[PDB]
């Protein structure tokens, strides 16, 4: 078990805004980390792996950065359709462990 | 007269000593 | 279009058994992980396991062993997860998702079956 | 001569010969082990640590065997072939040991030099075992992602388990590579293994073969069975140790949890082997990684077929990656059938006498009466000692070679472990 942090557990901005969550990681995951987004009542959806490679379909405004216990995920030019709750998730080797959840609400 | 033997992995003489 | 289509909500009574059902739909299904997810209401998320379709080897959270079992229906194409002896603590949403193949991030999720435990 | 002038000799003869050429045979692999393990504390990229790691191994690989590394280097590419061309089937252990097995049959069908292919068993196995664990692994779900060209490559030559190394993890290596302090406990567990390597090299070149005339004022055709076992054993038991000390020079081989770092790789166990409980003891101390491999990536695969076609399939792996001899392929498919026997007729016997006399120490809470009395204790040391007499009759074959050596080898002891495990399973059979 890898014990995966997140902060803040919630945060506000307006729309157009720029925002950033990190993920700190108990052991030394080299550069893998996952971010999906879930909306309120909906299953989550893979946005970045391998801690900066964005999936396919995510818009570019999505930038994941970081290495070894200190990963981000950057969102500038807040949209409305970015609002939701943010988990990090480690591929490194089962088991797999999430993060606690960024709770990003319209201000 | 001396005889040599070979030590390694799975055969392979990796490390061969000898002596009379 | 991937559809990963789980079964509907259920309601057991506490020391009981539930078996969830997630039929997949749109790819081969003995050709990638099929990982088992579960998340409280309004809390984080939590790895159960995976079960290769291939062959049928598990791979279970040791939070999570013996009391979820996972199975597999190639001919229906159909991943099932026996949940056994519920308490009100087993009560959260269930989704499957499909690993992305190269790695082992859950690309395609289900829709999640909502498990109450209760009177 | 006579154990006066043997003794006479024993010193500047054999012991310190042997040692110096030891060390100098392996003094330049020591070299690089500890040079990479002190580069990898400089905080260098992943892949630059990676690419300096392919660098030593081929150095070692080009030190040890000349310029017949070359199967080994082509083997490895063809293996990062293979784990491209399917990064995303869920069937990746499969293709990878199809490969490897392909490759293995084609060098022992004589494709490549029967003196070059032989040289390099030691290295081509551990590339194999290492291939198929990381495709196996990916399978399961215990490594996540398809590791890159550089970091496959920098597994597969991992300086400190390449030319003698045992098998490594993906993740075992990957910890290795985001390195550890230089602490006291990781030299100790260097000199430590060092030391015994020495000693079993010693015990097994000098001491070994000449145990019963000298050593002892015993002397026979048991006693040379038994001293031509134990020197194969103590040949074996050097490498292990040579092994376990240079994969944790290079800082591989520890384990850790909730902060407490242990240096505890383990390959051989020489105690479970030299003082056996029972022949599956044997089968599971001579080579620890090498158990672990067979019984996770062939054991667990094959177990479809029912366990006794799981055992054989089994010991034919081990048989194939040990390169195909017919002494070995015998003495291997032995071992099937003594170690099944032996533990079926002990496991019954258990249950019957209610006695603790399984096959492996049975844990603080189980359901026997009879545990620590002396009878349990009188037949626990009589399975010991046919597993003495099956060690010394396999071990026979090793003396310092097809289907009439070994045949002669055997003939000599009248075929008596052949007959004794038929008894043991008439037995089982009996008491059913
Ligand atoms: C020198 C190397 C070389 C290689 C290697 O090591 C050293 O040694 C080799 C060793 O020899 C191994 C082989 C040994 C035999 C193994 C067989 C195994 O495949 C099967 O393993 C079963 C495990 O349970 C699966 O489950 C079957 O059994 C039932 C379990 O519930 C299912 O039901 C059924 O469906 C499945 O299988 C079913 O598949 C159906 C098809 O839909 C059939 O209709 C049906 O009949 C059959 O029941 C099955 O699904 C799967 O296919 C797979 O492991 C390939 C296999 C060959 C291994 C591949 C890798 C290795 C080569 C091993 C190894 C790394
Ligand atoms: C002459 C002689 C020879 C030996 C000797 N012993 C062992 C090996 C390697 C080997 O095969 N290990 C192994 C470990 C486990 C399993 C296994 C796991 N699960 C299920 C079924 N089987 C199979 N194989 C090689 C030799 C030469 C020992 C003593 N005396
Ligand atoms: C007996 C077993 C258990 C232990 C054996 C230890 C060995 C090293 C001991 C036991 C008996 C000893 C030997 C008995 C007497 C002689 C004859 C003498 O002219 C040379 C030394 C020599 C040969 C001794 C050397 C050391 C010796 C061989
Ligand atoms: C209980 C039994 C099945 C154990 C195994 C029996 C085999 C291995 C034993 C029993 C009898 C033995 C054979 C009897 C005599 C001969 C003739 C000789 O010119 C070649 C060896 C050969 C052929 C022996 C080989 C080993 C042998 C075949
Ligand atoms: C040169 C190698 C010769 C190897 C021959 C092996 C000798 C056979 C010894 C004892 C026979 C035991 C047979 C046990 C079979 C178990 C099958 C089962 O119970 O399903
Ligand atoms: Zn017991």
């Amino acid at each position: 078990d890898i014990h995966m942090t997140q902060s803040p557990a919630s945060l506000s901005a307006f729309v157009g805004e720029t925002v950033t969550i990190t993920c700190r990681t108990s052991e030394n995951i080299f550069s893998y980390l996952a971010w999906y987004q879930q909306k309120q009542g909906k299953s989550p959806q893979l946005l970045v792996y391998n801690a900066k490679t964005l999936t396919s379909g995510v818009p570019s405004r999505f930038s994941g950065s970081g290495s070894g216990t200190q990963f981000s995920l950057k969102i500038n030019s807040l949209q409305p359709e970015d609002f939701g709750s943010y988990y990090c998730q480690h591929h490194y080797g089962s088991p797999y462990t999430f993060g606690g959840g960024t709770k990003l609400e319209i201000k | 007269h001396l005889k040599c033997k070979c030590h390694g992995l799975s055969g392979s003489c990796e490390v061969k000593t000898c002596w009379w | 279009e991937i559809q990963l289509q789980q079964s509907g909500a259920e309601l057991v009574k506490p020391g009981a058994s539930v078996k969830m059902s997630c039929k997949v739909s749109g790819y081969s299904f003995t050709g990638y992980n099929m990982n088992w997810v579960k998340q409280s209401h309004g809390k984080s998320l939590e790895w159960i396991g995976n079960i290769n379709p291939y062959y049928v080897s598990t791979n279970y959270n040791q939070k999570f062993t013996g009391k979820a079992t996972f199975t597999v229906d190639r001919s229906s194409s159909t991943a099932y997860m026996q949940l056994d002896s519920l308490t009100s603590e087993d009560s959260a949403v269930y989704y499957c998702a499909r690993s992305y193949g190269s790695s082992h991030t859950f690309a395609y999720w289900g829709q999640g079956t909502l498990v109450t435990v209760s009177s | 001569f006579s154990r006066q002038e043997f003794f006479q000799q024993l010193l500047q003869g054999c012991l310190l010969p042997t040692a110096q050429q030891g060390l100098d045979q392996i003094w330049l692999l020591l070299a690089i082990c500890l040079a990479c393990r002190l580069l990898w504390r400089l905080g260098l990229p992943s892949y630059l640590k990676h690419a300096s790691t392919v660098a030593g191994g081929f150095f070692s690989l080009y030190h040890f065997f000349q310029l017949h590394m070359v199967w080994v280097v082509l083997l490895s590419l063809l293996c990062y072939l293979v784990l491209f061309l399917c990064r995303h089937s869920s069937h990746r252990g499969v293709f990878l040991s199809v490969t490897i097995l392909i490759y293995l049959l084609m060098g022992e069908m004589h494709m490549v030099d029967t003196v070059t292919w032989h040289k390099m068993r030691g290295a081509q196995m551990i590339v194999a075992m290492k291939a198929v664990s990381l495709g196996f692994d990916l399978d399961r779900g215990e490594v996540g992602t398809v590791p890159s060209p550089v970091e496959f490559m920098g597994y597969l030559y991992f300086v400190g388990t390449i030319v003698f190394g045992p098998w490594i993890s993906f993740h075992s290596y990957l910890q290795a590579v985001q390195g550890r302090p230089l602490s006291c406990r990781w030299l100790q567990k260097v000199a430590r293994s060092l030391a015994l390597a020495l000693l079993c090299l010693v015990l097994s070149t000098c001491v070994g073969p000449y145990l019963f005339p000298y050593f002892i004022p015993l002397n026979a055709r048991w006693l040379r069975a038994y001293e031509s076992a134990v020197s194969f054993h103590f040949s074996n038991y050097f490498v292990g140790f040579l092994s376990e000390a240079t994969a944790t020079l290079a800082g591989a081989g520890f384990t850790e949890e909730k902060d407490h770092l242990e240096w505890d790789l383990t390959v051989s166990k020489p105690l479970n082997v030299e003082l056996p409980r029972s022949m599956v003891e044997v089968v599971t101390s001579w080579n620890l990684p090498m158990s672990y491999w067979l019984n996770n990536y062939v054991f667990k695969n094959a177990l479809r077929l029912g366990t006794f076609s799981a055992v054989l399939v089994t010991y034919a792996a081990s048989a194939l990656l040990h390169g195909f001899s017919f002494h070995l392929a015998a003495v291997l498919l032995s071992l099937a059938f003594i170690t099944y026997v032996e533990h079926v007729l002990r496991k019954r016997l258990a249950r019957i006498l209610s006695a603790c006399v399984l096959s492996k120490r049975c844990p603080p809470d189980c359901s026997h009466q009879h545990r620590l009395g002396l009878g349990v204790r009188a037949l626990n040391l009589l399975f010991g000692a046919l597993a003495i007499f099956h060690l010394a009759y396999l071990g026979s074959l090793f003396d310092v070679y097809g289907m009439a050596y070994t045949v002669h080898k055997w003939s000599e002891l009248s075929w008596a472990s052949h007959w004794v495990t038929f008894g043991c399973w008439i037995f089982y059979r009996l008491i059913g």
